[PDB]
């Protein structure tokens, strides 16, 4: 449980540990981010087969931190459909021009729910907010995409340019640090605009701010390995170079599979295990 | 016929024997089981489908075409048809339904094939559908074995 | 966003943020309700010019907080708009004295459905109640009155009076603060009460409940922006006197209407930024 | 919450009223599980009136932080109705090699409800998670014991035997506080499992999570109960003995009955209110 490293002294090590440890509570989660600490693994300053190492572990890590931490989605999801549900019911009195036309988007916007993968969970986000921008568009009479294939963008609507300003701000400073939201102290409700458009516009920041989670999610988390096979390549080409009993340890660990991010929790936890016997096969100081 | 294919439940065969003896305004008769040698016979097969497509069918093809009816409003019953294709039995939960489902995005011909292979049951039920008399009986010999009927068809 | 005080220090400043920082978690949610903060302004301690704008950047902040806080029943509202819907279903079943009296409520309940003004909702359920509250009392043959110009005052039948007494202070304790509302252990059905009359009692509940928090809601707002409004009054009569160009400055800043919200959340967002030009004018200790 | 001793040192009594807000927190919540806790109640230092009567206190004090910390299912337990739904979701798409045969699993898998009280829902669980394994075996053709009378038992399918020992490792220190919930236990692997195992073993760690907390509260109550009543009559026998005043109103204190969720909680503020008056009887240091 333990992570080990070679070169470092222990104010560096407990400098990884303390970064790690507040992992969730930075701003700017994302390793790559922080120069600094990648510095911290003393590039140009020790071995290369250290550096390597010690950067591997701090990836290996990371990326547990990532998996330990998880962020869920289990209430904001169903807050979602909660906000969604009143868009109906707010479109049911006013009256349309065609009121098939925005009865069929109603209709998309109440058979609304979440399929259990988290693959399918933004086509909702999406299927949904283009419904109910479009509804609410309808509502104003404002003009409409009528291209084939083509789709109303979702955007906010009747909002100020500082207002969409901050609050992009926000969707934003979302994707750096996803575990964690500070909701704003603007309210999107107008006394100018309509109680749908008031929904609506609260459907899309929902639909937003989960598709924004989301994607950014996914995307370190695909990073990650991709920088853990980055590393096991160059490592095993480093420790064929000057065979012994210890260097001749590691590569027979590193012989196994990068992929399945749990196939990297079984490498990190039998590389510590293991971590005696070959911690003299890396050059420090 | 509905239930040829249920004959491992204790439930089914005890109702299955119900319905198997009427109970008639005279000596009782009961009637032969269709189902035989744990397989249904191809007729009533064939009836049952043509039920059974009738009743499902309809259920996912009707809402394409009452959504659009019920806005006109000159007869003032689809909308609270739209209700009737819910087909739930229980009040609504807090939950899904506000609509009932319908078909997604259907490719623009099937539609028309779905359709005629709905009303292509009916015709294999039609000869279920509707009995028709043959005979009217005006006056009853005694003992009920003569009958003098005025011929109907 | 940074409320600026004349003449109040800082421990002062503190506890009137504080004060609305807390304040989805106080009972008894009403500026006038804690007169404490009202003291805080420097009322009789300081001069009249600060006194009066004190008291105005402390209704601006309040009704600030309450555009933010913004009570939204929706969650409830759904299972108020289910519970009606079986009420009916109860309704048809049941034997009547008179197939053609109770028809009418009958076809009242069929009709209930949410404005796309959120101000109506609380007339619905009012109209909502009176189609059923009566109709109930013809459930168990009761005689109820039909006396011109009352109605049927909306009251819990076949129940407690320990059950009632303490449904009525959740109501009340409800009416005083709308945000934090408190889940019930009671199990509002019997046993011992008429199937239909359990759900004429669950609906009730619900009904009480959004009446409560959309009237106490408008009854506030209501009257904040008629103390806003007093407060320019005030305000610009003080102004007057002074012919500096900051004192001409603070007339033209409170030249704009404080109706509609909107603008007393514009006014105060105006009227923090261009604080430094204009202090000047007010006496400080 | 005004709980009192006859003899004991006042350090003592420290230790015994801090017990009852660290109740919950620490491991072992039981009172036997804890022998100092009784050691500290005053055997051989203080007379045997006083050591049966100061466990009645800490008893029915035990009893009171217990009830305060009223274990409530009802979250996980909708949660549960949640999952086994999406259970039957894939149990109807899954092919099988006999499907009249699971047909039954898939109906008896659709009865599952959970009443108001509490005492049935360890039946209904495992009515249906033997009826899901039995299910989730055929995903994977598991042979199937038909030895009538047998009942196959309820393990996780396809689970590593190192992740079933610290999946059961958090099932054991849940049964052994229920107050207390660690679902950290998230290691199921995206590649090594089939449609239905995956929801079939998340389902059967819900239940055996809600199972484990109805059985350890009723452990609790089921000894806390039989250990006043048996405290109460050996202290009426012991005060026969005596003449005097102070110690004949214990007894009329003590007639009443303990059996009750509520008749210890009216005994203990009854015989706490009442505690300035007979506390002379009782022998002390």
């Amino acid at each position: 449980m333990s992570l080990q490293f070679i070169g470092l002294q222990r104010r560096d090590v407990v400098a990884l540990v303390n970064f790690l440890r507040h992992l969730t509570q930075k701003p700017d989660v994302d390793l790559e981010a922080h120069p600094k600490i990648l510095k911290k693994c003393g590039e140009k300053r020790l071995h290369r087969r250290t550096v390597l190492f010690n950067e591997l572990m701090l990836w290996l890590g990371y990326y547990r931190e990532l998996r330990f931490h998880n962020p869920d989605l289990s209430s904001v999801l169903e807050e979602f459909e909660v906000r969604c549900v009143a868009v109906a019911r707010r479109g049911y009195t006013y009256p349309f021009g065609d009121r098939g036309k925005a009865r069929d988007h109603l209709a998309v916007l109440d058979r609304t729910e979440f399929d259990t993968d988290v693959r399918h969970d933004a086509e909702i986000v999406e299927r949904a907010l283009v419904s109910a921008v479009i509804l609410a568009k309808m509502s104003v009479r404002e003009t409409l995409v009528t291209a084939i294939g083509q789709t109303e963008p979702i955007a906010f609507v009747h909002l100020k340019d500082t207002e969409v300003q901050r609050i992009e701000e926000n969707l934003e400073g979302v994707r750096r640090n996803m575990f964690c939201v500070k909701p704003l102290d603007l309210n999107l409700d107008r006394h100018a605009n309509t109680a749908l458009v008031n929904a609506v516009n609260k459907l899309v920041y929902t639909g937003r701010l989960i598709m924004n989670v989301r994607r950014s999610w996914e995307e370190l988390e695909r990073k990650c390995l991709a920088r853990i096979q980055e590393r096991c390549k160059l490592l095993v080409k480093e420790l064929r170079m000057c065979l012994s009993f210890d260097s001749n340890y590691c590569r027979n660990i590193l012989k196994h599979a990068v992929e399945n991010g749990d196939s990297a929790d079984t490498l990190l936890e039998l590389l510590i295990e293991d971590f005696d016997i070959y911690v003299d096969s890396f050059p420090q100081s | 016929g509905l239930f040829s294919l249920d004959r491992s439940y204790e439930e089914v065969k005890a109702a299955v024997q119900q319905l198997q003896t009427i109970t008639f305004r005279d000596a009782t008769f009961t009637i032969p089981d269709p189902v035989i040698d744990q397989h249904l016979l191809i007729d009533m097969k064939t009836a049952c489908l043509s039920m059974s497509m009738v009743a499902n069918l309809a259920s996912e093809l009707t809402m394409t075409y009452v959504r659009k009816l019920a806005l006109e409003d000159s007869s003032m019953l689809l909308v609270k048809c739209q209700e009737l294709l819910m087909r739930l039995d229980r009040e609504r939960s807090v939950g899904e339904p506000r609509t009932p489902a319908r078909p997604q995005h259907v490719s623009p011909d099937d539609e028309i094939a779905r359709l005629s292979a709905l009303f292509v049951m009916l015709r294999q039920l039609d000869d279920l559908i509707r009995e028709q008399v043959v005979f009217t009986v005006c006056d009853v010999s005694p003992d009920n074995k003569s009958a003098t009927c005025i011929f109907k068809g």
